[PDB]
RNA sequence: ACCAUAGUAGGCCUAAAAGCAGCCAUCAAUUGAGAAAGCGUUAAAGCUCAACAAAUUCACCAACAUAAUCCCAAAAACUAAU
């Protein structure tokens, strides 16, 4: 394995793909699952 | 100057230089350390 | 450091070294910065301001020296030797000051 | 020339290796700064102003630091360790006070470092402190 | 102008030697320095000689930073002996335990010397034990019940040694 | 104030008092050994440089 | 950063009482009443006695022959006593007190008339014989440093050697005389009477092997 | 090759480093197994003061010598080439490797006396007035003794003192 | 090149002995510094060495004037030399 590229803000345009895939996971779920997630996060965090 | 056959440094600021075909111990801080190889 | 200390650096106002530490030609400018940021230099005169600008995408190490003769010594040191930069800076500031 | 007469590892170098391994294993914030040749009194004052926040500063020779770093996962830190170096070790990082105490000195520059396996530059450190 | 290290008794402050010439060359008025020394050391009635740092400015003005008193006097007070041994290692100067050394470490942890360093009390106790090593005072791990017997025997041994030393000194003075 | 033995932690009793630690007694993997070796090297340099003519 | 190296510690060295050099007399307590001939064989040739270390570790090795009289003895004694540490070093003589009388004749006397009058005494020293042998818990650099002056002030050429230095030089000489390239050597020619060279040579050259010429010894001549 | 350029524009000094193209080593050396340049190119005991194309490769444009840590020669050959470069400079070869002085080239001096294989400096040797007799003769040294190991096709030794 | 902070004026005699007229111990802090290997003070102070951090060409000794009428063959570093 290796480390990251450690970019700067001069040309900051690349975001990690894990954030985008998490957003897609949230977007691909029905309202009941979103409510269940909200309940679990409120209980734990 | 002092003309000598064997030259040595009497202080850490002396420097040895070859000039005019001879060796010279030159000192700036203490000018009495000026030695010339005969 | 001794060469700068013996030269009487009271006649300088601002010295800034702008560089990117993550490049391959930064050893010389880092050595120059460490030489000018020594204690003998600092106690020679306290009216000077020394600044170390750190960038990431600048990629162009440089040094700017503004001193009270209204003079601006700019030095784009990307391949110069640290000793060469030190001696050039000393010989310019002592000649003009 | 004849083949290589390989050098033998000694207690001091093994101790340095295990020490650096402990450094990169235990603590979280590993900042890389340029060691400025400063006075003893001011250096000790900076040590006190760092220990008030419980952050330590350490120095390791490059001859033993470069090979370990290029073998480890922090090989991106190689350009930072060319000249004089200072490793700032902090458990439970709090970059705000570190930046506050660093701004008090103008010619002591923060080169970079890692905040829980996050290699960042000086601007990244400032952003993390402001966050 | 510079810095001067001066070891001065807590209850004593005189405008004389060795404090005389060292301040006279600097030009600082000795009467003032004695006044502030009395004002700052009148709160301690233990009467322990202490080292202090005098920072003389170029304008003939001076600053005082008071410090923890001397380790030698601390060990002498803890052990009960007026002067240290002449030949350290060949003779025993006194006897203390870890309790006195620990107390000295705690009272010295607040000095200007060990305040900047942030090592634990173990380094301070190591330093005090080394200072006692140079002093000649012997330290034991656990002799609380025997320390009274140790005191009653070492006092006799030390007085006998002092009498022998006085006789030898008198003989040397007569011969010289 | 005479404090009882239970108040004093272990780092008072574990430390040596009488004999200084020597070169062959210490662990070659311990920092104290290298400190003492540096001290002995300084002693060597002082002994060798006793003939300074400057 | 530099690598630490271990110190050779000297624990098996015991400094004896009176480590300083003993005073030597210009004339022995019993003076030689009979004048003797000045034999030069006590200088010519290599030394047979006092060629190895006894209890010390450093020595003054003589590369030539000569005479050591009271002036040289006092010079060496005073120099060693003043420049030697009495707590960590000790010194010893390897040459006896001056015992060979030397006869001198006053100015204005024509030749003949008999032997002169005994003026002073000397100790004959051959090449390869130790003069002062020292030991203790010290290194070789300092003893060499303050023994080179004594060696230089000595009449014959001399050096401040040690056990290791003496062994190194002897092995170097052996290696040189074993890997010598030219087939012709002084030993071979002298022993074989090549070219009838024994007419020019001396009977002692068969033992000297061309390395010793008079009182001078050249270690580079195989 | 690097160059330091200074620009003066209204009380402002700009010092910049410029990197130019540099010639590289030839592709096929006779002895690739040698680490050292001359004695991997098979020129050991072959060069002399006459050989200018080899002496001129590593010298400063002002006639100065180049550091061994940069060149790479073994120490004996570094010393030999230092002596050879001194000999050539004193003999009058390498005409373009002199500093350019517009002021001193107008006041001409005495014509440069032709010389070759000169060992010492021209301004440091005193003339020999006694010259010695047959048995004790003070010779004029010619050439450097470091060049005594060069190949001798004739077989006769090089007379270094005459 | 590179820098030098800490117990501490380590303990005795001496008007003073603060690394240094002298004697005994020669511990111990910071990753990194000897109760101090050389200068200096009446005593200090102060200037250098070795210790870390920065690099790492090689680095032990070896050089020494002279006479008298006028210096004394001239010359020559490579065409093949048992
Ligand atoms: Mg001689
Ligand atoms: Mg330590
Ligand atoms: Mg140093
Ligand atoms: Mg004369
Ligand atoms: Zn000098
Ligand atoms: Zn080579």
């Amino acid at each position: 394995e290796a480390l990251a590229g450690a970019p700067l803000d001069n040309a900051p345009k690349e975001y990690p793909p894990k954030i985008q895939q998490l957003v897609q996971d949230i977007a691909s779920l029905t309202l009941l699952e979103i409510s269940d997630l909200n309940e679990l996060l409120k209980k734990t965090l | 100057f002092k003309t000598k056959g064997v030259l040595k440094k009497r202080c850490r600021d002396c420097y040895l230089v070859k000039r005019r075909g001879r060796w010279f111990i030159y000192c700036k801080t203490n000018p009495k350390h000026k030695q010339r190889q005969m | 450091a001794a060469a700068l200390a013996r030269l009487g650096l009271r006649a300088v106002k601002q010295v800034r070294v702008q560089f990117c530490p993550f490049e391959k030609n930064v050893e010389s400018t880092r050595t120059f910065l460490q030489a000018v940021s020594s204690e003998k230099v600092r106690c020679t005169n306290l009216n000077c301001s020394v600044i170390a600008d750190v960038r990431h995408d600048g990629s162009e190490p440089c040094v700017d020296v503004l001193f009270g003769d209204g003079h601006r010594l700019i030095m784009r040191g990307a391949h110069l030797t640290a000793q060469e930069m030190l001696t050039a800076f000393a010989s310019h500031i002592q000649a003009r000051g | 020339p004849p083949p290589t007469p390989p050098q033998e590892e000694t207690g001091l170098v093994r101790l340095l290796r295990r020490e650096i391994a402990a450094v990169f294993r235990d603590n979280r914030m590993i900042a890389v700064c340029q060691h400025v040749a400063l006075s003893a009194e001011d250096k000790l004052l900076l040590r006190h102003q760092l220990r008030k926040h419980k952050i330590l500063m350490k120095i390791f020779p490059n001859q033993v630091l470069k090979p370990f770093l290029e073998e480890s996962k922090y090989q991106n830190l190689l350009p930072l360790f060319v000249g004089h170096n200072l490793l700032l070790v902090s458990e439970e990082p709090k970059v705000k006070e570190m930046v506050r105490i660093l701004k008090g000195i103008p010619f002591l520059p923060l080169l970079g470092g890692c905040i829980d396996d996050t290699i960042l530059s000086r601007q990244g450190f400032i952003n993390y402190s402001k966050l | 102008s510079g810095m001067i290290r001066a070891i001065v008794r807590a209850g004593q402050a005189r405008p004389g030697p060795p404090l005389g010439p060292i301040l006279g060359q600097r030009g600082v008025s000795i009467n003032q320095f004695c006044k502030e020394f009395n004002e700052k050391t009148k709160d301690i009635k233990e009467g322990i000689p202490l080292p202090t740092k005098i920072f003389v400015k170029p304008d003939r003005t001076f600053e005082i930073k008071i410090g923890q008193p001397t380790v030698s006097y601390f060990l002498k007070a803890a052990a009960g002996i007026e002067k240290g041994a002449r030949h350290t290692g060949k003779e025993v100067a006194g006897l203390v335990t870890l309790k006195h050394v620990y107390e000295i470490a705690r009272v010295k942890a607040q000095d200007d010397a060990f305040a900047l360093q942030d090592v634990p009390l173990s380094s301070v106790v190591r330093s005090i034990i080394g200072s006692a090593r140079s002093l000649g005072i012997r330290v034991v791990k656990d002799l609380s019940s025997e320390e009274l017997a140790a005191f009653q025997k070492e006092r006799a041994l030390f007085l006998a040694a002092q009498r022998e030393a006085d006789l030898a000194a008198q003989a040397e003075a007569a011969k010289k | 104030v005479l404090k009882p033995d239970s108040e004093y932690p272990e780092w008072l009793f574990e430390m040596n008092v009488g004999p200084p630690k020597k070169l062959e007694e210490l662990d070659p993997e311990t920092r104290e050994y290298w400190r003492l070796l540096r001290k002995h090297n300084i002693w060597r340099h002082n002994r060798l440089s006793k003939n300074r003519k400057f | 950063f530099k690598t630490l190296l271990p110190v050779p510690t000297f624990e098996d060295v015991a400094i004896p009482e009176k480590p300083k050099l003993r005073f030597v007399e210009r004339v022995p307590l019993v003076p030689k009443v009979r004048r003797e001939r000045k034999n030069l064989s006590d200088i010519r040739g290599p030394s047979t006695e006092a060629t190895e270390f006894t209890e010390g570790r450093f020595a003054i090795l003589a590369l030539g022959g000569g005479y050591l009289h009271w002036g040289h003895f006092e010079m060496m004694r005073l120099t060693i006593n003043r420049s030697m540490d009495p707590k960590n070093m000790f010194a010893l003589w390897r040459v006896p007190a001056p015992f060979k009388p030397i006869t001198r004749k006053g100015m204005g006397q024509r030749m003949g008339g008999g032997k002169g009058a005994i003026d002073h005494y000397v100790t004959p020293v051959k090449a390869g014989r130790l003069i002062v042998e020292m030991g203790g818990r010290c290194e070789f650099k300092e003893v060499q440093g303050f023994l080179d002056l004594v060696a230089h002030k000595l009449p014959f050429p001399a050096k401040a050697v040690s056990r290791e230095t003496l062994e190194k030089m002897r092995k170097d000489q052996e290696e040189r005389e074993r890997n010598n390239q030219n087939p012709w050597t002084f030993e071979r020619i002298a022993t074989a009477n090549m070219l009838g060279i024994r007419k020019v040579l001396s009977p002692y050259d068969l033992t000297h092997k061309g390395r010793y010429w008079g009182k001078f010894y050249t270690p580079e001549r195989v | 090759f690097r160059e330091v350029v200074e620009i003066l524009d209204g009380k402002t000094t700009i010092i910049e480093g410029r990197i130019t193209e540099t010639p590289q080593e030839s592709p096929n050396p006779p002895n690739p197994t040698g680490q050292c340049p001359i004695c991997r190119w098979n020129l050991k005991h072959k060069y002399n003061y006459e050989d200018v194309l080899l002496l001129s490769q590593f010298i400063r444009p002002h006639g100065g010598m180049l550091p061994r840590r940069i060149t790479g020669l073994c120490q004996e050959e570094h010393l030999k080439i230092e002596e050879c470069v001194k000999m050539a400079h004193r003999a009058g070869l390498l005409p373009n490797h002199r500093p350019k002085l517009p002021e001193g080239f107008v006041p001409k001096s005495k014509p440069r006396l032709n010389r070759y294989l000169t060992r010492w400096s021209p301004r440091s040797v005193k003339p020999i007035y006694n010259k010695g007799h047959r048995w004790n003769k003070v010779r004029m040294p010619v050439g450097s003794p470091l060049l005594k190991d060069n190949v001798s096709y004739s077989g006769r030794p090089l007379l270094l003192y005459h």
